[PDB]
């Protein structure tokens, strides 16, 4: 996976906008999901 | 435009002297000897014969900066013996070794030519 | 443009070999061989000699 | 007369055609100039080669951002005259579209 | 604590160069002799140009550079030609510097090469070595190169031109008894011309108690002076140099007093 | 004022008021001889 | 004129359309070296617009082989846009395909 | 592809593609094509045999030429386009021998893969050993070397030329600068270059240089201006006239001594000229006569080398003159080697002062080792190894990049042959004191280049100088005293320094102090 | 000042020499680097034979190039470490590069015994021409010296086409100093 | 217009009022000097001649500036102007005669600048707090800045034809204000990353490693020679 | 060097009133004249008043008796026959 | 995060104008930090 | 045929004669004189 990083990312995060180049999320799980790659 | 006369690397100005001695307060019986328009050629030999002196604790020599044409010459002995009378005394065992070569070395050129 | 007098290096008198080397080439010596004829043993020597180019000579087919 | 056109030097209407090196050298020029370019109030001038894209081919390229799903473009000039390109594209529109 | 008793040993003297070999002395004894013999042995070299005409394809400081390297012959010469700094007269005399003329005017098809064989002096003692002759300026028909120059005396401290030495070969240990240099790998460097080893071993055992000694010379000669001539007055300089400084500082002594 | 005919190379004589133009040869490019005044070069 | 203006100033074009008249295709011979003469007598300028803004032209595409010199190349704004020929590489002239 | 190879109806410039999978086959003509020659191959045979091999060696005397060959159909031009159906073979010798079958259908071969490089990148020795972006730096820095440009420099009078004294032709050279000309108009000097570090004052790419090479003409150069000036009769009675003024005559004049110049206002050749002189003397009518003049630059200081007097396009008087400056390698003066190695001089040392080898040989450059291990310039290394052997054995070294024949260790048994460490490696002694350097230093012959950036035209100061008319800011006058931008980075690094006082100084009162009379009642000034 | 005028004795130079391996070393890279294209090669037989499995979140091509450039990479390591061993003490590359003045281990391996792999916008050397990387190639030749693998160090000399891949490669290392340089200078402003 | 004089990057706006070009300031090509300590600055003497420091005529230094003002600006060190109480400005090589050269407390000498003086030293692009420091004036012989090997790092600074610039404050308040705020030695220590910006570099670093050894031993002659390039030496050569 | 030496606190910003703007200006009567010189001098009520500053640099200024650098230059005015409105 | 079986509390976004939406000023400002952080730190360099 | 060890010769004689006909400098000038 790929992800903006350096100047570019620095140069969005000072120029906030609506639309990033990578949009994500961080999902994390609590239940057994978590520890259980099926459930996950 | 401000390349310096290459003399001047030789010759004194008016008003400049020679040699100046410094006595250093940092340790006894000890002297700083400043040359001008000298290089390694004086420095390390007169360094060279003052370490011969088993009276003389510490003889040491530098060119503060290549493009200056002073040399440092640092000269501590025991306390009997003065640093000054040790670059004299230097000084007359360098002369009189040169003085021994040039004989030496007409004798040689003189053999040599000969046969 | 050219022979230069000295060698840069250690200062040998390498301004007087021009012609005897372009003499010893054409009488068929190698450039190596026509350099130790000429007594040029170090290598600082002889680079004055096996890397001149005499723009001198071209420099005076143009009318003064 | 209708005007004058500078002229490349080394080339076949050059006064310098054809001559030897000996009568560049008596003309004071430097046999070993290859010439290639124009004195233009005394100023030696050099035309850079300028890159561009070929005419009169069909080439079918995709632009994510535009509307259009696929362009074909064609730069059609005419066979050595009517300099001025006219270019025609034929293009698929995208399907984004609901 | 007093001078070493030095000893020399000449093993080639020819007119271009001196081989010898200085025993019981110091390294420094020995590097400032070479140094002195490229730098504070005084010769005659052409330090002053003036050129009326030239109109040959060298520019008129070109030309001077060139006169200036070429030696001149100052083996006696020297010693009584005073500096031009230290004589009295108005800026040149033939007391400290040597008249020089040249005028070549090329009126043949064919190139005059303007050699030092053109360099004419008013001096006969102080004349161009070669006189093949060093090249100073190949010439067209209708050119002609007119300039006087005055030759003064100088050292190589000052400019090379005034350098005598073509080349000063110096080496000590040379079988590395004393491992001033350490070798990765012994085997692979080829021995010295004055190594006393077995074609078996590559360097001579370490000693530890080991002093530099026997110091190995090969001094060539420009030409302007004889290579002994050179030594000699090297160390005649460097005598004399010494001799000065203990005047001053036997001046500065009695002041401090 | 002395100039040398650039294509011939003849000396010519020129005030300032006649134009500049070689008096027998015709070329118009004239170059200045050089200065009788002697400059000193150190051969350095 | 037209011509002498074109290759003095390197607006390429009518001067008084030097608003869209191409610049830098003519530009002094570099004399500083005869080498410098020889890569500017065969350098290539990359265009600047919408095929560059399309498509970078600052890369070594590999069709540059023996065509494009893979070393040669200002360094700064100019890099990847100012090329040189290869030592053995020619432009057609062209001919009629009749 | 027969009629083309025969030149009968289709010329060599044309293209002819076939798209086998696209069933199409196209023809192409037209200007602006870039193509190059291959040698052809059929049935896993080069075309080109012995005969055509010596007719070309016969290439005189016989009329036998590329032509012939083009014409024989043994080598063919091809273009980008049918390229990409073409089979290269990189070498005949290699790739179509009777070996493991990668490929039996090749349908030409290269002539040799170093025509794939410029002319710049062509001098460049042993390119194949160097990291790319040093030889790209290379062949920018060839650019800025001094030589010849042209053998006619004398006759030419440009706006600036270099000319370096003695141009050498590199020890170790590529095949390309036979047809270069490098060999003709050299651009540098062959050096003895020690990769050491002696005194520090080579750090950081920066050189030391051997005061006694720069005395004998190591790196010498000459410096022509040209300076350009017309006068004309342009307005009802606004006339230019070349003439030397008079202090009284003109409306007004300078402190300038006009004594220089000559009764035609025009200064002589041979005169040395420095700043504040006069070299054209001009006066234009006053609608008196104001002076017109026109002086050179303050640092340069050069002898008029050539005056010459015609008419310009214009059919107006104008007189050209160019100054002669020589120019002797000093400190902040930049030499770069033929591998991207560019540095400055930090500091010039005497023979004396220079390490030298057992023979007496002193290194007329030495460069920091940590130029090296960064750059990954292994083709210098393999340089001056390689100009070493050559001078030891007297013929030119070939560096052509991919060149089998050639390799390290060759060149090392070669070295070795010669009474030298097969690696290049020498005993050197320390200058100052005669002791053996611990370290044997890497020593040869390289060759290097004197780049026309000189510290004499690039040095310029500034202090309580003139300024323009409306700002009354400084710009430079009759000299490089136009004073230095302090930008609004400066401004923010003093900003973050703190020092307040001193970011007033530099932004108000040196650029244009200014007091003004206001009311204290109305803000508006009277 | 007192390291400077030690170095006066000590002395310090770079040379051929430091760049030189032993031969067990020259022999133990041009196994390691044979074994590397037999493993490539072996990968490319799998997946052309449709025996490749892609890896989850990946596809086919991915897979395959991320196996080939592991086996790549790894060869290179492993030959750059070889080299690193073989080094002496005495080696000048090694006295610079540990002491941390200048140059890198992977400086070291690139000049010893490999360069490694090319690559441009984080991939290996792409199709220009119709399915090749140059015409020296056959089509669909996706082996380590068709893709861009330097298995040359710049000691050796890299052969024609790799000396072309490595200027492709330089190339976009010049254009990010480029838009560094040009780049960098203004978010300070903007911040400011 | 007035409004097109206003806008633009040239513009008073932003052209003309938030930068402008500056007096008593100095460009050349930068060189390795490791003789000078790291806050020392190498300038050459026509840069030394050329730019000047006004210095307020004091019982203090009275007889030091009329010899100054008697050496004038032909000959370094000198004087370049004169300043009365009266504010008008005196140009010493016009004026050359003694009888008015009197000086007096009160006027200003504006003195050539010479050993010792502070001076800002930049590199552009100036993008920290070490891209402009302090340092002290050592007149040296050629045509370029000097520089210790050690404040390259803070500057990014190469000697491969690198061009600094030099600005001499022209009052004592600025010159304490740089000698106090923005000297080298100062800015040893980042406050960016709480760790020092410049450091040990190429030729000292290498050779410190091999000096630091444990195989390196040194004779009593190498001793006395190193000991003589210590400036912060007691004189007490240790037991070895 | 009468007057003390005092900093802008503030900065206020506001539109000129006419009448303010009249009595200020020293163009007494406005600018009429749009001759710069009428014979060859400067000319009072052209548009290069010798009132409004300094004409050539060895001059002065009438109004207050300062030299190029010295004189800050002074307004003048234009009464509009009509009014007009400001872009 | 509303989503089941999700962590609710770990659970983020790169999208700094999402998390004003969503978390608040607040949550903007430590998301920025760490964000601008990630880059600073991605290439191992250290800033205060 | 052309062999191995006379390869290096052959092609550099082609290149040489190649630059003998063509020049550096003969796509500027078959430009303008087409
Ligand atoms: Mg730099
Ligand atoms: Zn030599
Ligand atoms: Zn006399
Ligand atoms: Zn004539
Ligand atoms: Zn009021
Ligand atoms: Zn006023």
């Amino acid at each position: 996976k790929n992800v903006t990083l350096g100047v570019p990312r620095l140069k969005e995060l000072i120029n906030i906008s609506k639309k990033p180049k990578t949009p994500s999320l961080t999902v994390f799980l609590l239940g057994q999901s978590a520890r259980d790659a099926e459930r996950a | 435009m401000n390349a310096p006369p290459a003399f001047e690397s030789f010759l004194l100005f008016e008003g400049e002297k020679k040699i100046t001695i410094n006595k250093d307060t940092k340790v006894p019986n000890a002297c700083l000897f400043t040359i001008n328009k000298e290089d390694h050629t004086l420095g390390n030999i007169i360094k060279s014969q003052l370490l011969k002196d088993p009276q003389v604790l510490f003889a040491g020599y530098k060119v503060p900066h290549p493009l200056e044409h002073k040399i440092i010459i640092r000269v501590q002995t025991t306390p009997d013996y003065s640093p000054q009378e040790a670059f004299t005394n230097a000084i007359t065992d360098l002369i009189s070794e040169l003085s021994l070569l040039e004989e030496r070395f007409r004798v040689a050129i003189k053999d040599k030519q000969e046969g | 443009m050219i022979i230069p007098v000295r060698c840069f290096t250690c200062g040998k008198i390498v301004g007087n070999k021009w012609e005897a080397y372009l003499g010893l080439l054409q009488a068929e010596y190698t450039e190596g061989d026509a350099l130790d004829a000429l007594g040029l043993k170090r290598y600082c020597c002889r680079r004055m000699l096996l890397a001149h180019v005499d723009l001198i000579e071209k420099l005076l087919n143009y009318a003064p | 007369f209708i005007g004058k056109i500078p002229i490349m030097l080394r080339s076949t209407y050059c006064l310098l055609n054809g001559l030897t090196d000996r009568d560049l050298c008596e003309l004071n020029e430097c046999p070993l100039d290859p010439g290639g370019y124009f004195i233009i109030n005394g100023s030696e001038k050099v035309l850079i080669a300028q890159e561009k894209m070929a005419t009169n081919t069909v080439y079918v390229f995709a632009k994510k951002d535009s509307k259009y799903a696929y362009t074909g473009e064609c730069r059609s000039c005419l066979e050595n005259s009517s300099r001025p390109t006219s270019t025609i594209w034929v293009s698929m529109l995208a399907r984004g579209g609901q | 604590p007093y001078a070493n008793q030095p000893t020399v040993r000449i093993t080639e003297l020819t007119d271009e160069n001196v081989k010898f070999i200085i025993e019981n002395t110091d390294l420094a004894v020995a590097n400032s002799i070479r140094r002195v013999f490229i730098a504070e042995v005084p010769i005659i070299a052409i330090d002053w140009v003036q050129i009326d005409a030239n109109s040959s394809v060298l520019h008129d400081e070109f030309i001077a550079h060139r006169l200036g390297l070429i030696p001149l012959t100052s083996d006696d010469i020297v010693d009584k030609l005073q500096y031009s700094r230290d004589c009295t007269c108005e800026e040149f005399c033939p007391e400290c510097s040597v008249e020089f003329t040249l005028d070549v005017r090329c009126n043949e098809d064919q190139t005059r090469h303007v050699t030092s064989r053109d360099l004419i002096s008013n001096s006969p003692r102080v004349i161009p070595v070669t006189s093949d002759d060093i090249l100073i300026v190949k010439l067209r028909k209708g050119q002609e190169l007119r300039l006087r120059a005055y030759a003064k005396k100088g050292f190589g401290k000052e400019h090379a031109k005034w350098n005598p030495t073509a080349g000063v070969a110096f080496e000590y240990d040379p079988d590395n008894a004393l491992r001033h240099t350490v070798y990765p790998k012994p085997e692979e460097w080829p021995k010295s011309e004055y190594s006393e080893l077995d074609e078996d071993e590559s360097q001579a055992p370490y000693d530890p108690n080991g002093k530099p000694e026997r110091f190995y010379y090969n001094v060539e000669s420009c030409g302007s002076l004889r290579p002994e001539t050179i030594v000699l007055s090297a160390l005649s300089g460097l005598k004399k140099k010494l001799s000065d400084l203990q005047t001053q500082l036997s001046h500065e002594i009695q002041s401090d007093v | 004022m002395i100039y040398i005919c650039g294509e011939c190379h003849t000396e010519n004589e020129i005030k300032s008021r006649d134009p500049i133009r070689c008096r027998e040869c015709g070329y118009r490019i004239m170059y200045k001889k050089r200065t009788k005044r002697l400059v000193v070069f150190d051969a350095r | 004129d037209g011509l002498k203006y074109s290759l003095a100033t390197g607006n390429w074009g009518d001067q008084k359309k030097a608003h869209q008249a191409r610049a830098g295709v003519s530009q002094v011979l570099n004399r500083l070296t005869f080498a410098s003469t020889l890569s500017h007598l065969r350098r290539l300028n990359s265009p600047i617009g919408r095929d560059g803004k399309l498509a970078k032209p600052r890369q070594l595409h590999n069709t540059l082989w023996g065509m494009v010199c893979p070393a040669e190349t200002p360094e700064g704004h100019a890099v990847g846009l100012v090329k040189n020929l290869a030592l053995m590489a020619y432009i057609s002239v062209g001919s009629q395909p009749s | 592809r027969k009629l083309r190879r025969q030149m009968d109806i289709i010329v060599s410039e044309v293209s002819m593609i076939r798209d086998i999978r696209e069933r199409e086959i196209r023809i192409y003509t037209d200007a602006g094509r870039i193509c190059r020659p291959l040698l052809i191959v059929e049935k896993q045979k080069l075309l080109l045999k012995k005969r055509h091999i010596d007719q070309l060696k016969e290439r005189e005397y016989n009329n036998y030429s590329w032509q012939d060959l083009v014409a024989s159909g043994v080598v063919e031009y091809i273009d980008t386009l049918e390229e990409e159906t073409v089979m290269l073979a990189m070498t005949p010798d290699d790739l179509q021998e009777k070996e493991v079958a990668y490929c039996s259908t090749y349908t030409h071969c290269e002539i040799h893969p170093s025509m794939i490089l410029g002319v710049c990148a062509s001098i460049i020795p042993f390119p194949d050993h160097n990291q790319s972006p040093r030889n790209t730096y290379q062949s920018a820095m060839g650019k800025q070397a001094m030589g010849v440009y042209i053998t006619n420099f004398h006759v030419r009078m440009d706006t600036l030329a270099h000319v370096l004294y003695y141009p050498q032709k590199p020890l170790v050279t590529t095949r390309s600068m036979e047809y270069l000309r490098f060999r003709e108009l050299p651009a540098g000097i062959n050096s003895i270059v020690a990769i050491a570090s002696y005194t520090g004052y080579n750090q950081e790419d920066s050189v030391i240089m051997n005061r006694s090479a720069v005395d004998r003409g190591f790196f010498r150069s000459v410096f022509y201006r040209s300076y350009k000036e017309q006068e004309s009769k342009k307005g009802f009675d606004q006339e230019e006239v070349f003439e030397k003024p008079t202090r009284e005559t003109c409306q007004g004049m300078r402190h300038a001594i006009y004594d220089k110049l000559d009764d035609d206002g025009l200064i002589a050749p041979g005169v040395r000229v420095s700043g504040d002189d006069v070299i054209i003397g001009k006066t234009v009518t006053l609608p008196t006569k104001r002076d017109c003049s026109t002086f050179l630059r303050t640092s340069e200081t050069g002898i008029v080398d050539q005056v010459m007097v015609t008419l310009n396009q214009e059919g107006y008087k104008f007189c050209k003159i160019r100054v002669r400056s020589v120019r002797i390698p000093q400190i902040g003066d930049k030499f770069a080697s033929r591998h991207g190695q560019k540095g400055t001089c930090g500091i010039q040392y005497r023979q004396e002062d220079m390490p030298f080898t057992c023979e007496g040989i002193t290194p007329d450059i030495i460069i920091n080792p940590h130029a090296i291990p960064s750059r990954m310039t292994i083709g210098h290394l393999i340089e001056c190894l390689q100009g070493k052997v050559s001078a030891n054995k007297g013929e030119i070294g070939d560096a052509t990049p991919f060149n089998d024949a050639v390799n390290v260790q060759k060149i090392s048994n070669l070295l070795s042959d010669y009474g030298y460490h097969l690696r290049g490696n020498e005993v050197l002694y320390n200058g100052f004191t005669g002791r053996k350097i611990t370290s044997q230093i890497f020593i040869g012959p390289t060759y290097y280049q004197r780049l026309k950036h000189m510290v004499d035209d690039k040095i310029h100061s500034r202090a309580r100088g003139p300024i323009q008319i409306l700002n009354r800011q400084p710009m430079e006058g009759r000299s490089r005293d136009g004073g230095l931008r302090f930008g609004e980075m400066e401004r923010d690094c003093q900003i973050a320094h703190g020092a307040a006082q001193f970011l007033r100084e530099r932004l108000f009162e040196a650029s244009d102090p200014y007091q003004v009379h206001v009311c204290n009642l109305c803000g508006i000034m009277a | 000042t007192v390291i400077n005028n030690w170095l006066l004795i000590e002395g310090h130079t770079i040379g051929i020499g430091d760049s030189i391996a032993d031969s067990k070393t020259y022999q133990d890279i041009q196994n390691t680097i044979k074994k590397a294209k037999q493993d490539v090669i072996e990968v490319i037989e799998k997946a052309h034979n449709n025996e490749l499995e892609p890896t989850p979140g990946n596809t086919l091509r991915q897979t395959f190039e991320n196996q080939v450039n592991r086996i790549l990479n790894d060869a290179r390591d492993k030959t750059g470490s070889s080299a690193q061993k073989s080094l002496s003490e005495y080696n000048n590359f090694k006295s610079m590069v540990v002491s941390g003045a200048k140059g890198s281990k992977i400086n070291i391996s690139q000049v010893i015994a490999v360069v490694g792999q090319q690559n441009v916008e984080g991939k290996r050397i792409p199709f220009g021409f119709k399915h090749r990387t140059l015409p020296h190639f056959i089509k669909d030749d996706y082996g380590p010296e068709s893709r861009g693998f330097v298995e040359n160090s710049y000691l050796a000399g890299l052969t024609p086409t790799e000396f072309f891949f490595h200027a492709m490669g330089g190339r976009e290392g010049l254009i990010d100093t480029a838009v560094k340089t040009a780049e960098t200078g203004y978010i300070q402003r903007r911040l400011i | 217009s007035l409004k097109q004089r206003l806008k633009g990057k040239e513009g008073r706006v932003r052209g003309n009022l938030m930068g402008k070009r500056v007096d008593f300031s100095a460009r050349t090509v930068i060189t390795p000097d490791p003789n000078l300590s790291i806050d020392q600055v190498g300038v050459p003497r026509s840069i030394a001649a050329n730019m000047t420091f006004a210095e307020i005529v004091t019982p203090f230094n009275i007889d030091r500036l009329q010899e100054l003002v008697r050496r004038g600006n032909s000959q370094y060190p000198g004087a370049k102007y004169i300043i009365r109480d009266n504010g008008d400005r005196i140009d010493l090589r016009f004026h050359p005669k003694p009888s008015d050269l009197h000086l007096q407390t009160g006027y200003k000498v504006e003195r050539h600048m010479c050993d010792g003086d502070i001076v800002i030293f930049n590199r552009q692009p100036t993008l920290h707090k070490m891209s402009m420091m302090g340092h002290r004036v050592r007149i040296l012989p050629w045509s370029t800045f000097r520089l210790n090997l050690s404040v390259t790092t803070p500057y990014n600074a190469d000697f491969d034809g690198d061009e600094m610039n030099l600005h001499l404050p022209q009052s004592l308040e600025t010159r304490a204000e740089i000698q106090e705020l923005a000297m080298v030695p100062r800015m040893i220590v980042t406050p960016q990353s709480n760790r020092p910006v410049m450091g040990i570099v190429q030729d000292t670093l290498t050779a410190v490693r091999k000096f630091t050894k444990r195989d390196v031993f040194l004779e009593r002659g190498e001793v006395m020679n190193l000991l003589m390039f210590l400036s912060t030496w007691d004189g007490k050569v240790p037991q070895p | 060097s009468a007057c003390p030496l005092r900093t802008i606190k503030r900065v206020q910003f506001g539109v000129l009133s006419p009448d303010e703007l009249k009595r200020m200006s020293v163009t007494e009567g406005g600018i009429k004249y749009p001759e710069t010189t009428e014979g060859g001098r400067p000319k009072l009520g052209g548009l290069m008043d010798p009132r409004q500053g300094v004409i050539e640099r060895t001059g002065r200024c009438q109004t207050c008796a300062g030299n190029m650098t010295e004189c800050p230059g002074h307004f003048g005015h234009i009464e509009l026959a009509k009014p007009v409105f400001h872009v | 995060l509303s989503e089941k079986d999700v962590d609710p509390v770990r659970t983020t976004s790169n999208d700094i104008v999402e998390i004003f939406t969503v978390l608040g000023i607040e949550a903007v400002r430590k998301a920025l930090e760490r964000e601008l952080y990630h880059v600073i730190s991605f290439d191992g360099s250290y800033v205060n | 045929e052309i062999t191995p060890d006379l390869w290096q010769e052959a092609c550099w004689i082609v290149i040489s004669s190649y630059f003998d006909e063509k020049g550096l400098v003969r796509q500027q000038l078959d430009s303008f004189d087409e």
